[PDB]
């Protein structure tokens, strides 16, 4: 109204979250997949507690990786190929393995 | 009040709770601050006389 | 026949199909039971209470 | 007349992990051999806690905010802590309550108290006997009182 | 119409509908088919 | 197609007042998501089988 600019509207980011784990007996490690989002928005919303759900304790370490289905937090990328244990999407595969 | 009528299909009104059933003795062990027990689906399962 | 017997003695995953059948049926019944506790906007979930 | 302990040190608040403590029975109804999922006020696991300590000259009696609910735990060798006091203004302006493990009888009251700045119980070393209870100068508009059994 | 990103600019529309991608990408499928024709 | 749906944006969207009403129906759309995710996994299995 004030300047007769034309402005678009679009929604704030949303999606599903799902948890990747090896067996509980083997270890308590987890990796989190945020589906169909660019990591810049979720990292800039984890910091300063803008995301929800809000864990009491967690951290995004240096391990952040981008995939077509979304981006994984807490998983380390590797430049080698193996047979799939847990399929993620778009060709990205996961497993629990030695460093 | 009335006496109890165990092992027969009867109407029962123990304490504001109503239904029909077969009363039998039990081996529950209530704490002194618990008067009722419940199963899943919120059905009453046992009562303290 | 010996090697197949040892495999069956130690494996757990080989029968996942039959296990999935059992789990599917049990989960379905569990859900149908749990629905009784819902309220559907009634003043209470307990029929005899009302 | 209130007695003020001079030369008392300021406290050194200390941090500890509470670990998993603080779970309590959510409801009276009996249940067995089942997993139950419920929402209520609870103490979250591995939350930090503010430790306090009375040793030698040190004596800490600091007003602590309530935040609509507190956990509490004490480690005592010979009944050092006798109870608590709950109030909002504690200056002749708001109802206050006292809970104390008096040796003769437990006493709970909810009346205007005007509690002494440094309330305490007086004891003698060789006799092991209590001599004074300097908790409150007076009490007016008293509307509640309770006494436990002897 | 629905939210999707092909490339990766990801956009999302108020209706909340979404389309997930396939696991096997088209060049991996074409490598299976060329392996079959080659071996046969 | 292997499509997916989000329950709260479609039925209730931005508002919170409507979500406090949808709460009275319980688990229903969550088993819905469970179903539609099973269909999604099945499509991948079909292609890997062929
Ligand atoms: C501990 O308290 C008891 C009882 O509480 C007293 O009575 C309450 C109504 C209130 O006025 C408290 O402040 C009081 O202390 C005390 O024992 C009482 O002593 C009086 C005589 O002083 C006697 O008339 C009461 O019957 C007693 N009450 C009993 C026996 O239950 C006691 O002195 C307090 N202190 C100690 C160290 O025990
Ligand atoms: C009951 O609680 C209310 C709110 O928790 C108290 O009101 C506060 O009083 C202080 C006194 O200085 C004000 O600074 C605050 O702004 C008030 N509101 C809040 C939210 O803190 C009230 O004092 C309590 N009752 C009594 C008798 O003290
Ligand atoms: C609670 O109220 C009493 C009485 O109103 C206060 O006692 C007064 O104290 C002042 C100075 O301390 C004296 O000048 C007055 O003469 C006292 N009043 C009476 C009637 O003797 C008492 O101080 C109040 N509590 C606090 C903590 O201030
Ligand atoms: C199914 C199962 O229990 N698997 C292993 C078990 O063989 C092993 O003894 C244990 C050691 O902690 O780790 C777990
Ligand atoms: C005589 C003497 O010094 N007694 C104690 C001392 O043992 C202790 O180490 C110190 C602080 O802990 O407080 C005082
Ligand atoms: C951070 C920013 O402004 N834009 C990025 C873009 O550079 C990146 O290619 C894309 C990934 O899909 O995520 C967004
Ligand atoms: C726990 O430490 C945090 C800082 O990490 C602080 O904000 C909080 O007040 C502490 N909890 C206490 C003192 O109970
Ligand atoms: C008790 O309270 C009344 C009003 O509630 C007040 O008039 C009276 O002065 C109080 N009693 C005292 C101060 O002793």
């Amino acid at each position: 109204p004030k300047t007769s600019e034309i402005l678009d509207i679009s929604p704030c980011s949303f999606g599903g979250v799902s948890v990747i784990t090896p067996g509980t007996n083997a270890s308590s490690e987890v990796a989190v997949l945020y589906q169909d989002v660019n990591c810049t928005d979720v990292s800039t919303a984890i910091h300063a507690d803008q995301l929800t759900p809000a864990w009491r304790i967690y951290s995004t370490g240096n391990n952040v990786f981008q995939t077509q289905a979304g981006c994984l937090i807490g998983a380390e990328h590797v430049d080698t190929s193996y047979e799939c244990d847990i399929p993620i999407g778009a060709g990205i595969c996961a497993s629990y393995h030695t460093v | 009040s009335t006496d109890l009528i165990k092992n027969q299909c009867v109407n029962f009104n123990f304490n504001g709770l109503t239904g029909t059933g077969v009363l039998t003795p039990s081996s529950k062990r209530f704490q002194p601050f618990q008067q009722f027990g419940r199963d899943v689906s919120d059905f009453t399962d046992s009562v303290r006389d | 026949i010996s090697q197949i017997q040892e495999s069956l003695t130690t494996t757990s995953t080989a029968l996942g199909k039959l296990q999935d059948v059992v789990n599917q049926n049990a989960q379905a019944l569990n859900t149908l039971v749990k629905q009784l506790s819902s309220n559907f906007g009634a003043i209470s979930s307990v029929l005899n209470d009302i | 007349r209130c007695t003020t302990f001079d030369d008392v040190q300021a406290p050194n608040y200390t941090q500890h992990t509470s670990s998993m403590r603080g779970v309590y029975y959510p409801d009276e109804i009996f249940r067995s051999d089942t997993l139950y999922l419920t929402q209520d006020l609870f103490l979250p696991f591995y939350s930090n806690v503010t430790g306090f300590h009375t040793i030698n000259h040190t004596f800490d009696n600091p007003v602590i905010p309530f935040k609509d609910g507190i956990y509490f735990a004490a480690t005592e060798k010979s009944n050092v802590v006798r109870g608590w006091v709950f109030g909002s203004t504690m200056n002749n302006k708001s109802q206050s309550v006292i809970i104390i493990n008096n040796s003769t009888n437990v006493v709970i009251r909810a009346c205007n108290f005007e509690l002494c700045d440094n309330p305490f119980f007086a004891v003698s070393k060789p006799m092991g006997t209590q001599t004074h209870t300097m908790i409150f100068d007076n009490a007016f508009n008293c509307t509640f009182e309770y006494i436990s059994d002897a | 119409q629905y939210g999707e990103c092909l490339g990766l600019i990801c956009a999302q529309k108020f209706n909340g509908l979404t389309v997930l991608p396939p696991l096997l990408t088209d060049d991996m499928i074409a490598a299976y088919t060329a392996a079959l024709v080659s071996g046969t | 197609a292997k499509t997916s749906v989000d329950c709260n944006m479609y039925i209730c969207g931005d508002s919170t007042e409507c979500a406090n009403l949808l709460l009275q129906y319980g688990s229903f759309c969550t088993q819905l998501n469970r179903a539609l995710s099973g269909i999604a996994a099945e499509q991948d299995r079909n292609t890997r089988e062929v």
